[PDB]
Protein backbone atom coordinates (compact mmCIF):
# COMPACT_ATOMS: atom_id res chain seq x y z
CA UNK A 1 0.00 0.00 0.00
CA UNK A 2 2.68 2.51 1.01
CA UNK A 3 5.01 1.38 -1.79
CA UNK A 4 2.32 1.86 -4.44
CA UNK A 5 1.44 5.12 -2.69
CA UNK A 6 5.12 6.05 -3.04
CA UNK A 7 5.08 4.74 -6.62
CA UNK A 8 1.96 6.75 -7.47
CA UNK A 9 3.79 9.95 -6.56
CA UNK A 10 6.32 9.40 -9.35
CA UNK A 11 3.68 8.37 -11.90
CA UNK A 12 1.77 11.66 -11.68
CA UNK A 13 5.22 13.26 -11.63
CA UNK A 14 6.00 11.42 -14.87
CA UNK A 15 2.58 12.11 -16.40
CA UNK A 16 3.08 15.85 -15.92
CA UNK A 17 6.30 15.82 -17.95
CA UNK A 18 5.24 13.40 -20.70
CA UNK A 19 1.75 14.75 -21.38
CA UNK A 20 2.59 18.45 -21.22
CA UNK A 21 -0.17 20.50 -22.83
CA UNK A 22 -2.41 17.41 -23.04
CA UNK A 23 -2.82 17.10 -19.29
CA UNK A 24 -4.31 14.00 -17.71
CA UNK A 25 -6.88 12.64 -15.26
CA UNK A 26 -5.18 10.62 -12.50
CA UNK A 27 -7.54 7.94 -11.18
CA UNK A 28 -6.24 5.34 -8.69
CA UNK A 29 -9.59 3.57 -8.19
CA UNK A 30 -9.49 1.50 -11.38
CA UNK B 1 -5.52 1.83 -13.31
CA UNK B 2 -1.89 2.63 -14.03
CA UNK B 3 -0.75 1.70 -10.51
CA UNK B 4 -1.44 -2.01 -11.03
CA UNK B 5 0.34 -1.64 -14.40
CA UNK B 6 3.36 0.66 -14.00
CA UNK B 7 4.14 -0.07 -10.34
CA UNK B 8 4.12 -3.85 -10.84
CA UNK B 9 6.64 -3.39 -13.67
CA UNK B 10 8.44 -0.40 -15.17
CA UNK B 11 6.77 1.57 -17.97
CA UNK B 12 8.55 3.50 -20.70
CA UNK B 13 7.47 7.07 -21.42
CA UNK B 14 5.64 5.81 -24.52
CA UNK B 15 3.40 3.59 -22.37
CA UNK B 16 2.77 6.51 -20.01
CA UNK B 17 1.76 8.65 -23.01
CA UNK B 18 -1.37 6.49 -23.35
CA UNK B 19 -2.68 7.81 -20.01
CA UNK B 20 -2.43 11.40 -21.26
CA UNK B 21 -5.75 13.18 -21.65
CA UNK C 1 6.36 29.38 -18.96
CA UNK C 2 9.43 28.13 -17.10
CA UNK C 3 8.17 29.65 -13.85
CA UNK C 4 4.71 28.10 -14.21
CA UNK C 5 5.96 24.77 -15.59
CA UNK C 6 8.04 24.36 -12.44
CA UNK C 7 5.06 25.57 -10.40
CA UNK C 8 2.74 23.07 -12.08
CA UNK C 9 5.00 20.19 -11.08
CA UNK C 10 4.38 20.85 -7.37
CA UNK C 11 0.66 21.28 -8.04
CA UNK C 12 0.58 17.76 -9.50
CA UNK C 13 2.31 16.48 -6.37
CA UNK C 14 -0.03 18.53 -4.18
CA UNK C 15 -3.15 17.34 -6.02
CA UNK C 16 -2.13 13.68 -5.76
CA UNK C 17 -1.72 13.92 -1.98
CA UNK C 18 -4.87 15.93 -1.24
CA UNK C 19 -7.13 14.04 -3.66
CA UNK C 20 -5.62 10.57 -3.28
CA UNK C 21 -8.27 7.90 -3.73
CA UNK C 22 -10.69 10.38 -5.31
CA UNK C 23 -8.09 11.16 -7.97
CA UNK C 24 -7.72 14.48 -9.72
CA UNK C 25 -7.37 16.08 -13.15
CA UNK C 26 -4.70 18.45 -14.47
CA UNK C 27 -5.73 20.75 -17.34
CA UNK C 28 -2.89 23.09 -18.39
CA UNK C 29 -4.55 25.92 -20.32
CA UNK C 30 -5.38 29.65 -20.20
CA UNK D 1 -7.52 27.49 -14.06
CA UNK D 2 -5.49 25.86 -11.29
CA UNK D 3 -2.26 27.35 -12.66
CA UNK D 4 -3.64 30.89 -12.79
CA UNK D 5 -5.27 30.47 -9.37
CA UNK D 6 -2.44 28.73 -7.52
CA UNK D 7 0.74 29.80 -9.33
CA UNK D 8 -0.12 33.51 -9.07
CA UNK D 9 -1.15 33.11 -5.41
CA UNK D 10 -0.98 30.65 -2.52
CA UNK D 11 -3.95 28.26 -2.51
CA UNK D 12 -5.04 26.69 0.76
CA UNK D 13 -5.55 22.94 0.90
CA UNK D 14 -9.31 23.38 0.45
CA UNK D 15 -8.95 25.53 -2.68
CA UNK D 16 -6.89 22.77 -4.32
CA UNK D 17 -9.57 20.25 -3.30
CA UNK D 18 -11.90 21.70 -5.95
CA UNK D 19 -9.78 20.04 -8.67
CA UNK D 20 -10.04 16.60 -7.03
CA UNK D 21 -13.45 15.24 -8.01
CL1 LIG E 1 9.98 6.38 -3.45
CL1 LIG F 1 10.72 25.21 -8.29
ZN1 LIG G 1 10.06 8.41 -3.94
ZN1 LIG H 1 10.67 23.19 -7.77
Amino acid sequence: FVNQHLCGSHLVEALYLVCGERGFFYTPKT
Amino acid sequence: GIVEQCCTSICSLYQLENYCG
